[PDB]
Formats: structure tokens, sequence, C-alpha cells
């Protein structure tokens, strides 16, 4: 029931821990029961998932019963429910990955309008709140717009994406 | 290039390939008698083409580090030649050079006294205002012969040109001396003698105008 | 109530081989904590001698005799002997080597067939010869590629058997053999030990086929003799504990070793992708599975 | 198969050399062919070779001044050498080349190498780089004297450049014993050789002896007769 958010292109560590403080067989699978990554003996196995070349672990911690799944350069398609079967228990995590791109000309001349959009996974019902340099707010369920652009709005915008009572922050530099 | 080796007639000669082999090899041995075309003695490592005696032998590439060597057991006088070893191994690449040639000298053959023929200025020749005489030394060994023209018992003062003995198809030396005269000079004397000398031993031949 | 998957002899066995690999094959460097342990490493030649598990008096091992035994069932015929048979503990990543042959028909064993993350152990009708060498002494002389030779024919016949036994357990779905999805070089590749050299060999050639029935298969055709290429390492990943280790080279010369292939270690992909097909790849690395492969017919009880 | 070469014998100092080879018996399209020279005081130098499938390979040393070609119809090999110099004066040989393979390891891993050996050779043709005037010989006969029963007669070929001259007897009839001689070089810088043959004196008068002098660089041909 854990819910971890993640920015696009970021890295996440989905944690997993054992009762014993020694290394033992653990497997990370996704919702469709596709093997993401595991350990055989002291060896890392990588399943045939989509995460394959971006999935990894941290084996230095295995010895104390700690088997994190690390996913690097996040993608929206990575949004899923991951399970860590170790020691006959099934830890569940849900990873939600969001993007918030501006796709701007890099030259919003005065009176021009943003231009702020959100990339979101299936099932998600994300709320977006964007705060301007000055303190102006804009609210967007899936998209964000400034009705008129003035010289005050230029600078660094702070956007918070809320999802399952947890939050995440994108900052964007605009002119 | 042209490193020299000398062997006793009848004894065995062992020519070692001048380039070491880096890994597995295929060595060719060619025999070459200058003026003539070379001859393939050994290909693969120890394989022989037809016509090549079993007395020529290469060294097979069976064990590590074995030196490539041509062996000529019971050398004969017709084994004097340059010997090339064309090395090919797996470590260097394409072999573009035959390399240095070992020059075999066979010691020392049996003595042979020269075989002399002398020839008076021919008809056509004499007619065309030019008179030359042809002393033909032949079948000798060692190949060192001194030639002096008798000129009717007075040594000739000019017009002599002698070759330097060059070996022949029969493994013995041949040479050639040419006295050259004006037809008047030929008739002006009764006899003409060329003496050749070989190991302090002279043989003389004479001709006269007719 | 036998249970090869929760046997305790297997853990003792494991600890035995670990201790046998100390002394027998000492690594110059281990890297762990990092702890960075160093130890003098004389060049050595290694060949595992057999091991027996022994029962302390007042305890005993029962030997099941079912010529075909899955390993997790009540055993009908049961015997009682003092020590297990002699078992030469080859540590090998992908193919089980020199293990005892299954009596009668081929056997496949899982603790759970259905969990795609549980390893299937395979025991063979008859053994397949595999020959491996690292010819070029070590580069002086000829540059030669370390390699392994297997018979295409015998491998194909063995595959045919493995397919009949798998299809039984999997409802007759066409079964596909492919290479390791991901992993350390040890488990991606057929990693083993020949004459104290640490071979990594490429088995993809071994597992490139589609079998619909026990006949009607794809990709299995080829040259008479399968030649697996190998790399040979000295700084390797440890099987005994999570770390890296550097070993010594061996007493010089050609390494040549022929090993019976008596077993396989497969895992299947599964998951909800369907396609009415099953995909099997080679695996291993938990050497316990290697010992399990031998001790499935043994269990310790108090007396 | 049999090989016979030919060439100019003389080549001017900036020009291009061209020599050729005629094969007999087999077809020129079934064999690797190769040229090899032999400069004076220098060892055998390998010029390059052309394959059965007519690809070519030249020795780096010749700086790509070399063209080896195959004329299937005329059934001939030719080798041309650009921009020649005094160091190009040599006896050019063409020869069969045979490609052996020395296999030491697993063939799939490319654990082997190709080598080449020359079994069949040409007689070879001598070429001299020179600005010098070419010149044919005037042969006169050397009449027998009148030991028994043999008597010796011959030809005298005087003032021909450059070497070599070939002497035959009665076309090719008289093989034994004809003994042609090493030529002599005069202060004039022209060669003059001679050629004798021992033969029965009981054969004099009746059996007619003619010598055949071939001087390819000229290209003079000449027969003369020898009578008592
Ligand atoms: C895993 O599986 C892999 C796949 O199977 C496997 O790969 C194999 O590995 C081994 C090594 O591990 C390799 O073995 C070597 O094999 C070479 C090739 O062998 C074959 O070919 C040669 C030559 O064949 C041509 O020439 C002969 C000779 O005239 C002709 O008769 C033939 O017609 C043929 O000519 C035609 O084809 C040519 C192309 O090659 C053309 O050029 C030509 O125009 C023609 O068309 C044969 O001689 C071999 O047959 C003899 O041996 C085979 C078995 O190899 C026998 O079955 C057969 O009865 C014969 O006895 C064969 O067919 C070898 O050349 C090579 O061994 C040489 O080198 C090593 C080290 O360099 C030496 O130790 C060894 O002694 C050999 O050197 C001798 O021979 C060479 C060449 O003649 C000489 O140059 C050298 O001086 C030396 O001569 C001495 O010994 C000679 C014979 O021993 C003797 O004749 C001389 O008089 C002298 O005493 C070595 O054997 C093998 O190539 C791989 N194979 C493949 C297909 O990949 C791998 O090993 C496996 N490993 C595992 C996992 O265990
Ligand atoms: C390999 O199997 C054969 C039976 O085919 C057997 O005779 C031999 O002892 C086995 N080798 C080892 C090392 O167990
Ligand atoms: C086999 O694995 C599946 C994986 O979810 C599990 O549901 C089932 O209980 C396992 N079978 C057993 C433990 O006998
Ligand atoms: C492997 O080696 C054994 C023993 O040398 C031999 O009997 C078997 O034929 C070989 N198998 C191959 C080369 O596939
Ligand atoms: C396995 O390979 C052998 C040898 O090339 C071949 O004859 C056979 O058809 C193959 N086995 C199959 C297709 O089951
Ligand atoms: C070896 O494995 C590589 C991938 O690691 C694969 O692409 C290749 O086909 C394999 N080669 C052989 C000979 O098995
Ligand atoms: C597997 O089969 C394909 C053809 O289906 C072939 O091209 C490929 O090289 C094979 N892989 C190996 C390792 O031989
Ligand atoms: C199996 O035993 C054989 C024969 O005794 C030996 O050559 C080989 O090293 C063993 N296999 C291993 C250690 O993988
Ligand atoms: C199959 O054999 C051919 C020659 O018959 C060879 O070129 C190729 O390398 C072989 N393939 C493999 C995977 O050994
Ligand atoms: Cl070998």
């Amino acid at each position: 029931k854990k819910v971890v958010l993640g920015k696009k292109g970021d890295t996440v560590e989905l944690t997993c821990t054992a009762s014993q403080k020694k290394s033992i067989q653990f497997h990370w699978k996704n919702s469709n029961q596709i093997k993401i990554l595991g350990n055989q003996g002291s060896f890392l196995t990588k399943g045939p998932s989509k995460l394959n070349d971006r999935a990894d672990s941290r084996r230095s911690l295995w010895d104390q019963g700690n088997f994190p799944l690390i996913i690097k350069n996040l993608k929206i398609e990575d949004s899923d429910t991951y399970i860590c079967e170790v020691e006959d228990q099934k830890e569940e995590v849900q990873l939600l990955v969001f993007g918030l791109t501006a796709n701007s000309d890099t030259h919003l001349l005065q009176g021009q309008s943003l231009t702020l959009t959100l990339e979101s996974p299936p099932g998600s019902s994300p709320s977006v709140q964007c705060r301007s340099p000055r303190g102006k707010n804009i609210q967007g369920g899936k998209t964000l717009s400034v009705s008129q652009l003035e010289l005050q709005d230029s600078g660094t915008w702070t956007c918070t994406v809320l999802q399952n009572q947890k939050k995440v922050e994108f900052k964007i530099d605009i002119v | 290039y042209v490193s020299p080796l000398s062997v006793a007639l009848g004894e065995t000669a062992r020519i070692s390939c001048g380039r070491q082999a880096l890994g597995s090899r295929a060595v060719q041995w060619y025999q070459h008698k200058p003026g003539q075309a070379p001859i393939l003695l050994i290909y693969n490592n120890q394989d022989r083409p037809s016509g090549i005696p079993e007395r020529f032998s290469g060294t097979p590439d069976i064990n590590f580090g074995t030196t490539a060597t041509l062996t000529i057991s019971g050398v004969e006088v017709g084994d004097e030649a340059d010997y090339y070893c064309h090395m090919w191994d797996s470590r260097s690449g394409f072999s573009w050079s035959f390399g240095g040639a070992t020059r075999l000298t066979v010691l020392s053959q049996p003595k042979a006294a020269p075989s002399v023929t002398l020839f008076p200025p021919s008809s056509e020749e004499l007619q065309a205002n030019k008179a030359t005489l042809v002393c033909l030394i032949s079948d000798f060994y060692p190949g060192a012969v001194t030639v002096a023209w008798k000129a009717d018992s007075s040594p000739v003062k000019a017009g002599v040109e002698t070759t330097t003995p060059s070996k022949q198809s029969n493994n013995k030396y041949a040479a050639s001396s040419y006295l050259s005269l004006t037809p008047e000079q030929w008739k002006s004397h009764k006899s003409y003698s060329c003496q050749v000398t070989h190991e302090g031993s002279t043989v003389e031949k004479t001709v006269a105008p007719t | 109530d036998f249970n090869m998957w929760k046997n305790n002899m297997v853990e003792q066995m494991q600890e035995d081989v670990i201790n046998l690999w100390d002394q027998s094959l000492k690594p110059c460097v281990k890297l762990t904590g990092g702890s960075v342990i160093t130890q003098a490493c004389p060049k050595v030649s290694f060949e595992p001698i057999p091991i027996h598990y022994c029962a302390p008096a007042g305890f005993a091992i029962l030997k099941c005799n079912n010529k075909t035994f899955n390993g997790k069932g009540q055993c009908k015929n049961v015997s009682t002997v003092q020590c297990t048979h002699g078992i030469r503990p080859v540590v090998s990543t992908q193919l089980l080597l020199n293990g005892s042959l299954a009596e009668e028909k081929v056997v496949i064993r899982s603790d759970n067939f259905t969990d795609n993350a549980k390893t299937i152990i395979v025991q063979l009708n008859e053994s397949v010869k595999i020959n491996c060498t690292r010819p070029s002494n070590n580069i002086i002389g000829d540059i030669r590629q370390a390699h392994c030779n297997i018979s295409r024919a015998q491998w194909n016949n063995t595959l045919k058997q493995i397919v009949e036994k798998l299809r039984e357990q999997f409802n007759n779905k066409t079964i596909v053999f492919t290479h390791s999805s991901g992993g350390d070089p040890e488990i991606v590749m057929h990693s083993f030990n020949c004459g104290g050299e640490f071979f990594y060999c490429n088995s993809t050639q071994l597992f490139n086929s589609t079998w619909n029935d026990t006949e009607k298969s794809s990709g299995t055709e080829g040259n008479d003799t399968i030649i697996l290429p190998c790399r040979i390492k000295q700084i390797i990943n440890m099987w005994q504990e999570v770390g890296k280790a550097m070993y010594a080279p061996p007493i010089k010369g050609q390494i040549r070793c022929s090993s019976n292939i008596t077993g396989l270690l497969l895992t299947r992909d599964g998951g909800k992708n369907e396609s009415e097909i099953e995909i099997f790849r080679p695996g291993g690395g938990d050497m316990r599975d290697n010992w399990r492969s031998e001790l499935y017919k043994y269990k310790v009880v108090k007396i | 198969v049999q090989l016979q070469e030919s060439g100019p014998g003389l080549v001017r100092p900036s020009e291009t050399l061209s020599v050729t080879c005629i094969v007999s018996g087999g077809s020129i399209s079934n064999y690797y062919w190769t040229w090899i020279r032999q400069s004076p005081g220098k060892g055998l130098e390998w010029i390059g070779y052309i394959s059965d499938r007519e690809t070519t390979t030249y020795n780096p040393s010749l700086n790509s001044r070399a063209v080896i070609s195959r004329d299937t119809s005329k059934n001939q090999l030719s080798l041309q050498l650009r921009s020649v110099t005094t160091a190009d004066t040599a006896i050019y040989f063409c020869a069969t080349a045979r490609r052996g393979q020395r296999i030491y390891g697993v063939v799939s891993f490319g654990e082997f190498f190709y080598y080449y050996y020359m079994d069949v050779w040409g007689k070879g043709t001598a070429v001299t780089v020179s600005s010098a005037s070419t010149k044919g010989p005037s042969v006169f006969p050397l009449a027998p004297s009148s030991s028994g029963g043999t008597a010796a007669l011959g030809c005298l070929v005087k003032d021909y450049f450059p070497e070599p001259v070939t002497v035959s007897w009665n076309s090719g009839a008289l093989t034994s014993g004809v003994h042609t001689f090493p030529a002599v070089l005069q202060s004039s810088g022209l060669y003059s050789l001679s050629s004798v043959v021992t033969v029965p004196s009981s054969s004099l008068g009746t059996q007619t002896y003619i010598c055949n002098v071939n001087h390819k660089p000229s290209n003079t041909k000449v027969d003369k007769k020898v009578e008592p």
C-alpha cells in the first residue's frame, strides 16, 4: 500500500527489508508477475522486464537483509505496482511517475502564454499547483496556463503535483 | 644478405633459416643458381615437390621452438647455389621477403686440367678487314686459368681480351680468350700460339695462315 | 516427509564446499566491506574431490529409492545408511557437471513450478559430454581462443527429452529456450572451473530453439559440433559471499577438461503475457541448487 | 603447365618497363600467377601476384609502380613497371603461385593463415635500364681442322648488345655435345660469344652443320653453316 512518487528521468530506490540480517533469496516482480530483478546466491539476476537495462540493486547491503530495487532515468511507463518476494512475505509498493514539461520557445516575449503541461500515468488523478516568482497561483488538473504574461511572472516557477496525499516538486525557469 | 657457408664434398650441410618463427609456421626453401631460375626445394615445412631428392630435407613444425633448418645430406658439386628460406608464421603477417640467401660453396672438388681449342680467323671475317682468334678454355677446376698469347714466340703487344672463368652446366669452369688483329698482321707472322696455364701446368695450341 | 528444498544437509554441504575452497583455491584479494582482505596466493591446480555428508550416531539419514522422485512427497520405499554417496562438488553456474544421472526417465524438479521465480532443476536420462580448453599458453606463439565443444546431436536429443518432461508439467504449450535475460557474467554465461582457470563460456548456442512438440522444432538445426567460445578470468565475482576476488593463474600449459553434463538449471519467464508459450532460460548461482540436485534423495532424522 | 617470358632487354631511364609471360598446357585462368625479379647484387625480390579470380596484390616496396594483368585470350601475363630507374635492371621471372593454408587451430575462429609457394618458374628475361643504343651480332663460322674420330667446329657471334644471345645447332637437332660460352665484354662495350660442338670427323662433308643465333633484343635471327 506504499505509494512512492517519482519525477521523469529521476532515480528511485524502492526499499525492501528482511527479518533476518543476512542475505537470502529475494525477487522483485511487477504487477504482471514479470521478473524485474533478483539474487541467486551472491549474484545479481536481471529478469526480462522493460526495466532491464535501468534496473539495478545495491548488493553491498544484501548482507544485512536489505534488497533495494533501484530504477534510474525514470519513465512514465515505469509506473506500476512492484512486489518484493523475500523470505515468504510479499511487500507491495506502487510507483507513480510524473513529468511536467514547459515545452517553451525559451523566449516567451511579453504577453505570451505558458505552455505548461503534465505527463501522467494511467489511473493517476494528479492535482497540479503552480506558484509564480511573485506568488501568483495557477491550478491545473492536467494542464496549466497563464492567461496573460507580464514581466513579473518571469523567473523560477514552483509546481507541486499532489497524488494520494503525497507530493512532488518541479521547478521551471522561464523568461 | 648473402651469408656464406662452405661444406666438404660428400659431407652434410645444415642451413638454418635466418629468421626465428613466432608461433606456427610454413617454411619454404628455394635453391637459386644465378643466371638460372630459382627452384622450390621444400614447401609446407618438410614436404618435397617431385624431382627434388630425398637428400634435401626440412624440419617439421611439430614441437615448440624447433629451429627451421634445411639439410643437404651428401652434398654434390651441383649444390653450390644461394639458398633462401621464406618464413611464414602466424604472428607476423604476410611475408613479402625471401630474406638473406646462404651461399653454398662445395669444398673441394677433384682437380681438372683445361681443355683447349684454338681457331684461326675465319674466311668471311678475314675478308671484312678484321681478324680475331678464339682460344677456348674448358672443363677445368679450380676456375683460375692464366692466358697468354704466343704470337709466334714473341708475346703479343695488344688486342687480347679474356673472360673470367664462369661455371658451367657440367660443374666445371670454362673461359674464353680473344686475340684481335688486322689480317695483314695475321699473315705477317708464321705461327700464333695461345698458352693456358692451370696449376702451374701449361697447355699450348698453335695456328698458322693458309 | 522428504523435502529437498528445505533440507539442512544442503546448507552443511554448502559450508563444506566453501571451506574446501579455502585452502584449495586461495584468493590474493577479496573485496567486501570493503574489508580488502589480502592473502598469499600460490599458483595451484584445483579439482574437487568427492564429499560425503555424515550422520552423527544417534542421528541418521534416510535414503529414498524411488527411481523417479520429485523431492517433496512422502517416500514409499525408504532406506537407512550411514553416509551419503560420494559427491564431487563441482561449482558451476549454468550446467550441472559430473552429477549423478537420473534413473530411468528424465526428471525436472521445482519447489514450486508455478512461481516463475523458483528455479527448476533438471536431471538427465544419460550424460552429455562437454570438452573445454584454453590452448594458448599465457601472448607467446599462436593466439588461440579458449573454447568448449558439445555434440549437436546429443544436445538435440537431450533437449527433446527436456521438452517432453516440461510439456507434461506445462500443459503442452510450445516451449522456447533462450539465453539469460540479465545478470552477472557468471550467470549470464556458463561459468565453471577447469584446471584452476575460471572459464566463462557462451551458451546462447545451447539455448536457441522453439519446440512445439517433441518433434516439430525450430532453430535446433546446425553444424554437427557446437563450439562455445570462452573468456577466462582471474578477477571474478564471488559465489561464496557478496564480493569480488582475484585469483592466481594456474600451473602453466594447456588446460584440457571433459565433463559430463548431468543436469541443467532453468528458470521460466511466465507472468501475464500469455501467448500460450513458455520461455526457459539457464540460471544458477545459488550453488545450493547444485547440491540439492544430489541430495534430493536424503534426509536427516533423529533416533 | 610451362612458362616462357620475354621483354625489351633494354629500357630507357624515365620510361615504363613491360615484360610478359606465355603459359602452355593449362589455362591462365586456373592459376595464381606472380612476378619475382633478381637485381644484381640484390637478392630475389617478390614483385607481386595476381589471383585466379583476377584480384591483385603488390609488394609495398615497389611503391605501387607495378601492374600485373591477365590477358586470357592471348593467354599471357604481363607486368608493367612505371618510372623505372637503374635499380630496376634485373632478370624478371614469372611463376605459378600456390596458396597453401597453415591451419593451427579452430578454423571457425580463423585460427589459420595463408601462404604462397612457387613451384613452376619461367626461364626468365633479363632487362637493363639504359639510354644505350641496341645492336645485333654478325656471326662468322669456325671451320673444323684436318682427336679422331671427333673434330670441333663452331660459330663466332661478335659485337652484340645487350646479352644474351642464344645459339642452337641444326635447329634443335644437335643437343650433345654443344658447349656455348660465357660472353666477353670489349673495351667498346659490346658482347661477343662463341659456341663449339665436338662431333665425329667421319661425319664431316656429308652431314651439314648449321648454328642458329637468336638475339631477341634486336630482334636479329641468323643461321650460318660450317664446312671444312
Ligand atoms: C573443438 O572442436 C573443434 C571443431 O572440431 C576442434 O577444432 C580443431 O582443433 C584442432 C586443434 O585443437 C585443429 O587441428 C590441427 O588441424 C589442422 C587441420 O587438420 C586438417 O587439415 C590438414 C591439412 O589438410 C590439407 O592438407 C593435407 C596434407 O597434404 C591434404 O591431404 C588435404 O587434402 C588438405 O589439402 C586440401 O585442403 C587444403 C586446406 O587445408 C587446401 O589448401 C589444399 O589445396 C587441399 O584442397 C590435414 O592434414 C588433417 O588431416 C590429418 O589430420 C587429421 C586430423 O587433424 C586426420 O583426421 C587425418 O587423418 C590426417 O592425419 C585435417 O584434415 C592441422 O593442419 C594441424 O596440425 C599441425 O600443426 C600443429 C601445430 O601447428 C602440429 O602439432 C601438428 O603436427 C601439425 O603440423 C604438421 O602438419 C602441418 C601441415 O601438414 C605441417 O606444416 C607441420 O610441419 C607438421 O608436419 C608434420 O606432421 C604432419 C602431420 O601431422 C606430417 O604430414 C608431416 O610430414 C610432418 O611430420 C592440427 O592438427 C583443427 O584444425 C580444428 N578443426 C576444425 C575443423 O576446426 C577443436 O580442436 C576441438 N577442441 C576441443 C574442445 O577438444
Ligand atoms: C562420466 O560418465 C561416465 C558414464 O558415461 C562415467 O563412466 C564417468 O565416470 C563419468 N565421469 C565422472 C568424472 O564422473
Ligand atoms: C507457487 O507459487 C505461487 C506464486 O504466487 C503461489 O501462489 C503458490 O502458493 C505456490 N505453491 C506452493 C507454495 O505450493
Ligand atoms: C569430448 O572428449 C571426450 C574425451 O576426450 C570424447 O570422448 C568426446 O568424443 C568429446 N566430445 C566432443 C568432442 O564433442
Ligand atoms: C540436431 O542436430 C543434428 C546434427 O546436425 C541433426 O541431424 C538433428 O536433426 C538435430 N535434432 C533435431 C532437429 O531434433
Ligand atoms: C554469445 O552471446 C551473445 C550475447 O552475450 C550473443 O549475441 C551471441 O550470439 C552468442 N554467441 C554464441 C556463439 O553463442
Ligand atoms: C539462433 O538462430 C538464428 C536463426 O533463427 C541465427 O541467425 C542465430 O545466429 C542463432 N544463434 C546462435 C547463437 O547460433
Ligand atoms: C568432472 O570430472 C572430469 C573427469 O574426472 C574432470 O575432467 C572435470 O574437471 C570435472 N568437471 C568439472 C570440474 O567441471
Ligand atoms: C558452422 O559451420 C560453418 C562451416 O561449415 C562455419 O563457417 C561456421 O562458423 C559454423 N558455425 C558455428 C556457430 O560454429
Ligand atoms: Cl589445441
